[PDB]
RNA sequence: CGCGACCUCAGAUCAGACGUGGCGACCCGCUGAAUUUAAGCAUAUUAGUCAGCGGAGGAAAAGAAACUAACCAGGAUUCCCUCAGUAACGGCGAGUGAACAGGGAAGAGCCCAGCGCCGAAUCCCCGCCCCGCGGGGCGCGGGACAUGUGGCGUACGGAAGACCCGCUCCCCGGCGCCGCUCGUGGGGGGCCCAAGUCCUUCUGAUCGAGGCCCAGCCCGUGGACGGUGUGAGGCCGGUAGCGGCCCCCGGCGCGCGCCCGGGUCUUCCCGGAGUCGGGUUGCUUGGGAAUGCAGCCCAAAGCGGGUGGUAAACUCCAUCUAAGGCUAAAUACCGGCACGAGACCGAUAGUCAACAAGUACCGUAAGGGAAAGUUGAAAAGAACUUUGAAGAGAGAGUUCAAGAGGGCGUGAAACCGUUAAGAGGUAAACGGGUGGGGUCCGCGCAGUCCGCCCGGAGGAUUCAACCCGGCGGCGGGUCCGGCCGUGUCGGCGGCCCGGCGGAUCUUUCCCGCCCCCGGGGUCGGCGGGGGACCGUCCCCCGGACCGGCGACCGGCCGCCGC
RNA sequence: CGGCUACCCACCCGACCCGUCUUGAAACACGGACCAAGGAGUCUAACACGUGCGCGAGUCGGGGGCUCGCACGAAAGCCGCCGUGGCGCAAUGAAGGUGAAGGCCGGCGCGCUCGCCGGCCGAGGUGGGAUCCCGAGGCCUCUCCAGUCCGCCGAGGGGCACCACCGGCCCGUCUCGCCCGCCGCGCCGGGGAGGUGGAGCACGAGCGCACGUGUUAGGACCCGAAAGAUGGUGAACUAUG
RNA sequence: UAUAGGGGCGAAAGACUAAUCGAACCAUCUAGUAGCUGGUUCCCUCCGAAGUUUCCCUCAGGAUAGCUGGCGCUCUCGCCC
RNA sequence: GAGCCUUGAAGCCUAGGGCGCGGGCCCGGGUGGAGCCGCCGCAGGUGCAGAUCUUGGUGGUAGUAGCAAAUAUUCAAACGAGAACUUUGAAGGCCGAAGUGGAGAAGGGUUCCAUGUGAACAGCAGUUGAACAUGGGUCAGUCGGUCCUGAGAGAUGGGCG
RNA sequence: CGACUCUUAGCGGUGGAUCACUCGGCUCGUGCGUCGAUGAAGAACGCAGCUAGCUGCGAGAAUUAAUGUGAAUUGCAGGACACAUUGAUCAUCGACACUUCGAACGCACUUGCGGCCCCGGGUUCCUCCCGGGGCUACGCCUGUCUGAGCGUCGCUU
């Protein structure tokens, strides 16, 4: 239950917030779960996705088997893009399907040093 | 416009009051704020109890209210120098210091005396330097409180006579009837008057 | 409202130029110059009688039927026919009202308030609050309350040690003080007979904090407990009394309908 | 005639510094109506308000009595409840309308002009040095202010000067650092638990049942939001004196700078002026023989002046010391910056404005002032063929759905078109009564009713009839074996190893005191403490009643499934 | 086969188009082309009455305070040497002021159109008055005997609520009369008997809460004016230099 | 360019003063007041009037009484009077 | 209420079935796609036929009145799907120097010019325009403002408030 | 037989009522106390690759520098794809910058007309000569400089 006074339960607020939040907000919002053997592995629950991850899709109309690599991230739509997950138009033009990163299942992130720095946070965050 | 066997009304609502209306909606937000405000004076100020200086033992002028007692203001310079202190002095040790309150009672006046006496009883201090003025060793261990609650001394104290015993006596019983108060006012309704007359009889030879 | 429909200055017409009586916003081009000013009846209108902030709203109730009703509220908890009649599920629960010891109140994990909870059988009244937490009906979802969650067992305790902690996030709980007794939360919509689970301690200062009927009550200063309006009330041992049987007329169950 | 000093002055684009204007919800100062009421209207009420004008601050104003009272006297200002719709004002009509107590919130007091004493021991500016990081402030040398009066000591609560007594020796402003603090000081960034597990539908699922005898898992975290719909676990976030970093503010502790109060006696000083008050006149007030303010005139006193609610004279008493000034507190805030909540509204409602709203537009101008939300989960916004110059259409295609195709959710009424049925000279329409036609509903139409008992015909089963074995309840008696409920005495036993109340007591008890002759006297008086007695609860055995919703066990008659 | 029916049609009879102002509407009286949405007795304060609840000669915390920092908590719980205070328990007067108990028995002063002492009872009497109590008497298959039993009642008594009257007490005026007391003998106080006016007493029923009706002030059931005041904007039309 | 609202200007019509002039326009007081027109929103059941006395600067209005409704209370009968 | 449901809630339509005298309600069939209801108490901005009611939409009138102030058009060709209206040749007329002409002050602000489209506006129409979209166009010592005073408006000194 | 008119039902067309949602209002309360001569509020003009409005900015103009976070903004081409160099975007912003009018300040405002000082080139110099920078409003306070007085006085011709 909400005890600090300085947050809302208000649904018109949280959903200005969330629908009006900078990019940076918007990074922390669009984030996705990990798969069991990476978070045993590395004892993280939640990270944000970028442009070099490898994404099995769980939910949606295109479900499991399907480890491809995202390409574009639109944190104005709240939808990243798969690379293996297509759809073709009218005239036999491809287009990527609007996927939210809540529905992903992350596989393999890619490694750089703020992001080992971040895990490192993570892990010790999480004791 | 009237009606029934019902009171005559005169209410004062012809003045604009739609504009002047103040409604206690933020009465527990003023309680809240004067909790958060006698509890920050405990943290910040000291330990000093609340409702710091000591009031007197006062009585109420009327002929209505002069039955009962008081917390008055301030301890009435001629009772302040009866106890023996500096005005400033007594200021920092506590004592509420009023200039205006005169005193007529002898009673009242060893009654706050002997309430500063108990006051300089109940008085422990704490200087900073350890050259030891009007204190000791660890008097009862910081005096095992911090800070009091409503008044020091209970400053009511409803004296409570009750002369319980006696026996019926002689002719007070047969004396002090209805008579005495009809004869007092009709004598001090016609003081003057006699004393009018006797200047006139002395003038007429 | 507080604010007026006022905004418009606007005149009325009179008698020649016959569309009406009421006042008409004053203006060109604009097309809604011409059309309703303030009123009841107009587009964009002041409504009649505007809310007022000085309404009676807040209500005094005397403290002496605030007790009554506390009293009242809890008396009615006792009884097995009323509170299954307001609808706990009380079938495998054992007797009325619950007294747990002196160490629940110490529990700092919520793991073993519910295991007290399924020892205790009140696991099923939980239950029903988890089967019941459906969405609200009407236009009262856009101002926050979008939960249908319907009230279960309360737990009334004294000298806090974590017991907050420990039924704090489970559904339909009441958090309930011994000195601060809630009729709100005793008696939920006016309905008496809630569910009840007393401490040992607690149970032990409903008599120090009310009393019987010969002492008074030693934490309330001027309260006593009421009077009793029928003292041995079971209308039935009454009516089928011989005391009551040996003054009858005699049974007339004679009907003597209408003769053609 | 000239030079010099003071005083009244001017000048500058001299050096340095200051005011203008905005906002104006709250606050201060001025002045300022009428609509309305009085059923008419002048006094009155609306109102010392709307409007107008001048100012500042987060509060402002007020604020240390020229006070209230009239008795066992209180004692700065402000805010609330009462006083009180009272005293009182009013064509005493309508109406208007306080204050002192008293209970609470908060409570902080002071300074200067005069009187005098200190050789102006006082302040501003200029120039160089002592000086420290993020910067200006103590001290050195000469130019001014000021004797027509700086500062120190002083303030009506008395103060000062000189002896006597006895002690105290002292604080406010800097600077480096250690551990904190009641939310665990302020703000910001970033991080923190637990299913996405098999079946099932669905376009999508967050739907639906279950996860071993330990309840699949977490909870100090089941608030809320988006996510293809209804989630505590899938994601920000939610609980936690949960955990880490950076920035700022406070009180501890080395240098520099200043530093005599109290009691007795003697002497001396002791106050605010066109101000009070009086006459007269306007506004205001509840203030009336004038509450306050202001204009004009007359205009002080020093055992004085003011107040003491009825004008005046005489007399007595109480209280205060006006014509100089400052100060946080409780109080107000429809302006602003950020924040949270709602028994409120839900696109004709709610602010005029959910949207490129004070926008489009109108008037020369002051000013007036709108209409207007919704495709789908995703644009995947209909490729391609074909008629037409195109608008548009017929196929095909996407989607769960074009019956969602660009103001595109749902799609009613008024109105119109077409189809189907019926009718038509007294305009149409209606009520009562039927008849005809049509849509539709239920039923099987010369065959549809059921539940029980008994006399008949075959099969298949085992109780029941009686008892043994067994558990659970109903009912009363010995109230037997023990608990508990109501009143009565008793041990006064927990009265000192008890709870509460008593203007019922004990001056042979104690302490702090007063009186009369260091001691004595209950000789008398006050407060506090100990206990004596009264009015309800805690034990016990003995008795009475009910065994009463307070029930355990044994036995008895009669139920009960296996 | 049956079916009332917001379907259609025909036939017999009756049938003027609703709302209001009005004695009178179908009116040659007024509003109404049609349809969808909005639209008119609310709220505050005060009073009165009725009703329900709690306490009840008391009642009420609305003003503050106490709890640890809790979403619901702007809730709720408590104060009691916080009852200050509002209303009620006492009224009458303009006011100084005064202020609601009488009755019975015995004794005395000439039981005197007259006061005192001792004891007792205690809010008076009359006529009605729900109810209640006592009870002559009567009645249950054959005789004396009986207890509760079936079982009413002439008459009698005590008399709630209230009604009608009389009498009594308190206060202010009016009339007539005598006495008592001295912290001081006076243009000092008090008392007696009658007739009066009062919103009085004559065993008190109020306080708080909530609902309903009615009235009043507030915009106040909704809409409506000719008018007045305050402050600003216009001589680009027109009038005159 | 000057005269700006009880003001201006007027060879004078009370004519003109931004389509408005025997007192301009805009906003505020203001939702001014009206004894005066119009309207006033679901059903059923029960009871059910008056246009009259008196008074008022009263005659289109109001107060009072009457007529009416609601809420009750006190009793009476069910068992030769 | 272990209420209802994406195996379809609210809303709407309905020659369907029914209940209650009535306010209204329940079920059947169809569009629709995400919230709704029964009982007990509580609180209303709670029920429409009218108010020359406010806002919005739509009929009869009605394909009706009306597209008639200023003498008037006609043939052929061309661009064009399409010509009574666009352009050119030719014929006939009007304005007739107080113009239906050539340029300005005020006022308009891109309307000026070229290209392309013709849904939209031009009261019929268009291939046309002052419509729409795109791209261009205003060059000053000697033209005017700037300088000067005119009627007048105005600040300091001063006075009033 | 048809045409026209009326009443129901289906479907279609104008219409946007009802229902569902709300990045919106309204109320209440808490926290803070903040504008400007060092140029406030407000207004005009300008700024994006394609850019009318709103929004955001001021010739450094869709933002500059710095801190924090950490791989993008996006409708489209381009551009830095670098991250064992310096790092895109976003928020904070404490450092720089802030056209003109505006209390508006050299005058009134017609973007006009000046007056001083300094710096660069123009006859290498003022003499009403081009560009750039600084100053130039009123009132008033303290101090400095100058001089007006038959206001008062001293010494002297
Ligand atoms: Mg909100
Ligand atoms: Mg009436
Ligand atoms: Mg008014
Ligand atoms: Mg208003
Ligand atoms: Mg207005
Ligand atoms: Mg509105
Ligand atoms: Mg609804
Ligand atoms: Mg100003
Ligand atoms: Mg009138
Ligand atoms: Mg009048
Ligand atoms: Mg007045
Ligand atoms: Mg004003
Ligand atoms: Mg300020
Ligand atoms: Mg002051
Ligand atoms: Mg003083
Ligand atoms: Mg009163
Ligand atoms: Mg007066
Ligand atoms: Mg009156
Ligand atoms: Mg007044
Ligand atoms: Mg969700
Ligand atoms: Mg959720
Ligand atoms: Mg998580
Ligand atoms: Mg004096
Ligand atoms: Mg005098
Ligand atoms: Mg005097
Ligand atoms: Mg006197
Ligand atoms: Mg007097
Ligand atoms: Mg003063
Ligand atoms: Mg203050
Ligand atoms: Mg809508
Ligand atoms: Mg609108
Ligand atoms: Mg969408
Ligand atoms: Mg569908
Ligand atoms: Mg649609
Ligand atoms: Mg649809
Ligand atoms: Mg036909
Ligand atoms: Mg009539
Ligand atoms: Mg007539
Ligand atoms: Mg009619
Ligand atoms: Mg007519
Ligand atoms: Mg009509
Ligand atoms: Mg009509
Ligand atoms: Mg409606
Ligand atoms: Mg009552
Ligand atoms: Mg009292
Ligand atoms: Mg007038
Ligand atoms: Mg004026
Ligand atoms: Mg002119
Ligand atoms: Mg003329
Ligand atoms: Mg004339
Ligand atoms: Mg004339
Ligand atoms: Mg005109
Ligand atoms: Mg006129
Ligand atoms: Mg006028
Ligand atoms: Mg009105
Ligand atoms: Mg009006
Ligand atoms: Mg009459
Ligand atoms: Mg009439
Ligand atoms: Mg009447
Ligand atoms: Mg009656
Ligand atoms: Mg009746
Ligand atoms: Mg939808
Ligand atoms: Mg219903
Ligand atoms: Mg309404
Ligand atoms: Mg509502
Ligand atoms: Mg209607
Ligand atoms: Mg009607
Ligand atoms: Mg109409
Ligand atoms: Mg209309
Ligand atoms: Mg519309
Ligand atoms: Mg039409
Ligand atoms: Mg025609
Ligand atoms: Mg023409
Ligand atoms: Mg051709
Ligand atoms: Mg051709
Ligand atoms: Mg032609
Ligand atoms: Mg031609
Ligand atoms: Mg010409
Ligand atoms: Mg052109
Ligand atoms: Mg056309
Ligand atoms: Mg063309
Ligand atoms: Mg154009
Ligand atoms: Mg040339
Ligand atoms: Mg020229
Ligand atoms: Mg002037
Ligand atoms: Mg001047
Ligand atoms: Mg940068
Ligand atoms: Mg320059």
């Amino acid at each position: 239950m909400k005890f600090n006074p300085f947050v809302t339960s208000d649904r018109s607020k949280n959903r200005k917030r969330h629908f009006n939040a900078p990019s940076h907000i918007r990074r922390k919002i669009m984030s996705s779960p990990l798969s069991k053997e990476l978070r045993q592995k590395y004892n993280v629950r939640s990270m944000p996705i970028r442009k070099d991850d490898e994404v099995q899709v769980v939910r949606g109309h295109y479900k499991g088997q399907q480890i491809g690599k995202v390409v574009q991230v639109y944190r104005k739509k709240y939808v990243i893009y798969i690379e293996r997950v297509q759809r073709e138009k009218a005239n036999g033009t491809t287009v990527h399907v609007g996927i939210h990163p809540s529905k992903v299942v992350i596989t393999r992130l890619k490694l750089d040093k703020d992001r080992k720095k971040i895990l490192e946070r993570k892990a010790k965050s999480r004791q | 416009a009237p009606s029934r066997n019902g009171m005559v009304l005169k209410p004062h609502f012809h003045k604009d009051w739609q504009r002047r209306v103040a409604t206690w909606f933020n009465q527990p937000a003023r309680k809240i704020r004067r909790r958060k405000a006698r509890q920050a004076k405990a943290r910040r100020i000291a330990p000093r109890p609340a409702s710091g200086p000591i009031r007197p033992i006062v009585r109420c002028p009327t002929v209505r209210y002069h039955t009962k007692v008081r917390a008055g203001r301030g301890f009435s310079l001629e009772e302040l120098r009866v106890a023996g202190i500096h005005k400033k002095v007594a200021r920092t040790i506590g004592i509420s210091v009023d200039p205006r309150r005169r005193n007529k009672s002898t009673e009242s006046l060893q009654a706050n005396v002997q309430r500063l006496k108990e006051y300089r009883s109940k008085l422990i201090l704490f200087p900073r330097k350890p050259s030891a003025p009007k204190k000791g060793d660890s008097s009862a261990e910081e005096l095992k409180l911090a800070t009091q609650l409503t008044g020091p001394v209970m400053p009511v104290r409803n004296v409570y006579k009750k002369e319980k015993a006696r026996v019926i006596t002689e002719e007070e019983k047969n004396f002090k009837a209805f008579a005495s108060l009809r004869m007092a006012r009709a004598n001090a309704r016609l003081f003057g008057i006699r004393a009018k007359r006797a200047k006139e009889a002395a003038e007429q030879d | 409202s507080e604010l007026a429909g006022h905004q418009t200055s606007a005149e009325s017409w009179g008698t020649g130029r016959a569309v009406a009586r009421i006042p008409r916003v004053r203006g060109g081009g604009t097309h809604r110059s011409g059309q309703g000013a303030f009123g009841n009846m107009c587009r964009g209108g002041r409504m009649f009688a505007p809310t007022k902030t000085w309404r009676r709203w807040h209500r005094r109730v005397n403290t002496t039927q605030k007790r009554y009703a506390i009293c009242s509220a809890l008396a009615a908890s006792a009884l097995p026919a009323l509170v299954m009649s307001k609808g706990h599920r009380i079938e495998e629960v054992p007797e009325l009202p619950l007294v747990v010891e002196d160490k629940v109140e110490g529990y700092k994990k919520t793991k073993e308030a519910v295991l007290l909870l399924k020892k205790l059988k009140a696991w099923n009244d939980i239950k029903k609050v988890y089967a019941s937490q459906r969405m609200r009906a009407g236009k009262g979802k856009m101002r926050n309350r979008r939960r249908i969650q319907r009230r279960g067992p309360c737990i009334i305790y004294n000298e806090d040690n974590g017991i907050i902690k420990a039924f704090r996030n489970i559904p339909g709980i009441t958090l309930l003080n011994v000195s601060k007794l809630n009729i709100l939360k005793l008696a939920p919509g006016g309905h008496v007979g809630r569910f009840c689970i007393w401490t040992e301690s607690a149970f032990r200062k409903l008599d120090e904090l009310y009393g019987t009927w010969r002492k008074a009550a030693s934490l309330k200063s001027n309260y006593n407990l009421p009077m009793h309006k029928m003292i041995n009330t079971d209308l039935s041992r009454i009516l089928k009394s011989p005391e009551i049987q040996r003054a009858l007329r005699a049974p007339r169950k004679k009907i003597h309908r209408r003769v053609l």
